[PDB]
RNA sequence: AAGGCAGCAGGCGCGCAAAUUACCCAAUCCUAAUUCAGGGAGGUAGUGACAAUAAAUAACGAUACAGGGCCCAUUCGGGUCUUGUAAUUGGAAUGAGUACAAUGUAAAUACCUUAACGAGGAACAAUUGGAGGGCAAGUCUGGUGCCAGCAGCCGCGGUAAUUCCAGCUCCAAUAGCGUAUAUUAAAGUUGUUGCAGUUAAAAAGCUCGUAGUUGAACUUUGGGCCCGGUUGGCCGGUCGGAUUUCCAACG
């Protein structure tokens, strides 16, 4: 993955996995790019990572009741102030990049 | 056929005909009339220093509706008066009357640029320092 | 009034500046060879374009032209000696097929890596410029040395370098020094 | 939108339908609303047979 | 009474625009009555991002989360296949610099050597322009509201700005990068190669006519050797045509 073998496996061969990535370079990651096909080929309704039961309730207070506001909090994570609004109690589909920036900007280790 | 002479002893006609039709070319004429020396405000130079006379506001032409914040400048070596655009915002505060600015061409080799009507020049340096430095707070304008 | 010094530049910028084919063809030439910047790649294609201009000039001339024969063998044996033209490929129709890849192979920054002892292609670059590799008897710290055919048996660590013996350098020397003043006495 | 909707029309055609049609209307990818329609087969919408053979 | 730096160094002025009032005859050569003297010729050093060459800003390791697809599944699991985020640690190597020395040199400086110091994110910290298209790289966030401004060109901005001002992220070249003017390619948009002229720009209203440019056809085949035919026969093989060989010369 990351330097574990990609130099160790390059012992005088120099070509194993040298193909190009998907190619956005500013559009966000493909953490659900596998799930996007599954919801496309499955001809029924599937539930999209339903809710945020306690990572909403407990982590809204630890983040925002400390010093901050969501208008401030969404500004340092670079999202609209309604995105954090639907991460407060309920009513969101949680994606990884937004929830990662939510964690590393205010420390509370609940994923 | 083809309307031009072709005979082997006809080099004079082709050479004089090329010469006469070179004058239809825009830059060949200016190279051989010396229009840069006599007619252009800069004396055929990339840059010229000037003296600021007044701050100007020029209405941007259609379909833009801004005010362009340029100045009127009199050159040292010629005495001619040109209008020069003052670049990105706040720079008109950095320029004042009688600051001895430095001018450059405005990009299009003697033509106006963008929505500004009748401005062929821009300010580069004011009071001898820069405008990039003054805009980015890298240098300070001398007290004058 | 002293006679001038001749000089020239050894590279050329490509015509179209922003491609997605040429700009991403630097996957090999910058990551798979461990290079500084595109000027090291523009340099190779300049010499390689210099080669084909001479070769195209010769092929236009008649076969058994004394000029074609003289500068032909000279161009071959120069390219044979550095190992960019293979052992029997010796024909002017094959120097035109010569591409950028088998020039960066002959660089000392890769020839160190292929001859063991480097464990990465840009661990070798660090070792060369830190005055560790000597060719024959001569320390070289130029990663673009372009080794010859009778030189691959002579890439080895320098007689002065810590990895070729000779009293290891100021990091281990000082590191062993503080254990001497803490554990020894 | 174009993938979610062509995956519905082709499933209904696989199910032995003679024609179906899917309309998506709203602000699809811009600030000014448009309407995209995706169809296959044929549909009749004229009269009493609408009450018989059309489901909406 | 005295003068002539478009000699060397320097100053003023002019400007967009250009270096030290330094050291020496040791090299290159010159002159003289001449091996010795003299030489701002010339050389050495200082200033010097004019151009040009080479190529530092790190290299090896160890350590982890969070998903998603599929498979088997008890449901608690793996067992692959991939997606992103770093984050804490270790010994090794080196010169940029500070310098005994020696070397270099007319004497020095610097280079090339080299004792002694000289790396853990705080530094010994790389910038310059860009991210709608041309043209590589964000429909991420905050501010503004046809204002400020951007924008070579098309265009952006009038209350959800991928284009302004910012933060983050990313792209391009890189000790260099942007801007201005000129010039060359692009430009078969100067056309000899090689343009176009009915309607896009362009056939003089028409004819004569000197220079200029251009101008129908016609005037004999000695060296030899190999190859193809076309005539001339010695030769028909054959039921009026069918193969070619040895020999001329016929080009």
């Amino acid at each position: 993955r990351s330097q574990g073998q990609i130099n160790a496996a390059r012992r005088q061969g120099l070509v194993v996995s040298v193909d190009k990535k998907y190619g956005s370079t500013n559009t966000r990651g493909d953490n659900e790019g596998q799930r996007l096909t599954k919801v496309d080929r499955e001809t029924d309704i599937v539930k999209p990572k339903k809710l945020d039961p306690n990572v909403g309730r407990a982590i809204s207070r630890a983040r925002t009741d400390k010093k901050m506001s969501q208008k401030d909090l969404a500004t340092k994570i670079n999202e609209k102030p309604t995105v954090v609004n639907d991460y407060e109690a309920a009513r969101a589909i949680p994606n990884q990049q937004v929830l990662s920036k939510l964690e590393r900007a205010l420390g509370v280790k609940l994923r | 056929g083809k309307g031009k002479p072709r005979g082997l002893n006809s080099a004079r006609k082709l050479r004089v005909h090329r010469r006469n039709n070179r004058w239809a070319e825009n830059n060949y004429k200016k190279r051989l009339l010396g229009t840069a020396f006599k007619s252009s405000p800069f004396g055929g130079s990339s840059h010229a220093k000037g003296i600021v006379l007044e701050k100007l506001g020029i209405e941007s032409k259609q379909p833009n509706s801004a005010i362009r914040k340029c100045v009127r400048v009199q050159l040292i070596k010629n005495g001619k008066k040109v209008t020069a655009f003052v670049p990105n915002d706040g720079c008109l505060n950095f320029v004042d009357e009688n600051d001895e600015v430095l001018l450059a061409g405005f990009g299009r080799k003697g033509k106006a640029k963008g929505d500004i009507p009748g401005v062929r020049f821009k300010v580069v340096k004011v009071s001898g320092v820069s405008l990039l430095a003054l805009w980015k707070e890298k240098k300070e304008k001398p007290r004058s | 009034p002293r006679a001038p010094r001749t000089y020239s530049k050894t590279y050329s910028t490509p015509k179209r500046p922003y491609e997605s084919s040429r700009l991403d063809a630097e996957l090999k030439l910058a990551g798979e060879f461990g290079l500084k910047n595109k000027k090291e790649i523009y340099r190779i294609s300049f010499q390689l374009s210099k080669i084909r201009r001479a070769a195209r000039d010769l092929l236009t001339r008649d076969e058994k032209d004394p000029k074609r024969l003289f500068e032909g063998n000279a161009l071959i044996r120069r390219l044979v000696r550095v190992g960019v033209l293979s052992e029997d490929k010796k024909k002017l129709d094959y120097v035109l097929a010569l591409k950028v890849e088998d020039f960066l192979e002959r660089r000392l920054q890769t020839q160190v890596y292929k001859l063991g002892l480097a464990k990465s292609v840009h661990h070798a670059r660090v070792l060369i410029t830190q005055r560790h590799i000597a060719v024959g008897k001569q320390i070289v710290n130029i990663p673009s040395f372009m080794v010859r055919l009778d030189s691959e048996k002579h890439i080895d660590f320098a007689p002065t370098s810590p990895f070729g013996g000779a009293r290891p350098g100021r990091v281990a020397r000082r590191n062993a020094a503080r254990k001497a003043e803490a554990s020894g006495e | 939108i174009r993938r979610a909707a062509y995956g519905v029309v082709r499933y209904v055609m696989e199910s032995g339908a003679k024609g179906c049609e899917v309309v998506v209307s709203g602000k699809l990818r811009a600030a000014r609303a448009k309407a995209m329609k995706f169809a296959d087969g044929f549909l009749i919408h004229s009269g009493q047979p609408v009450n018989d053979f059309i489901d909406t």
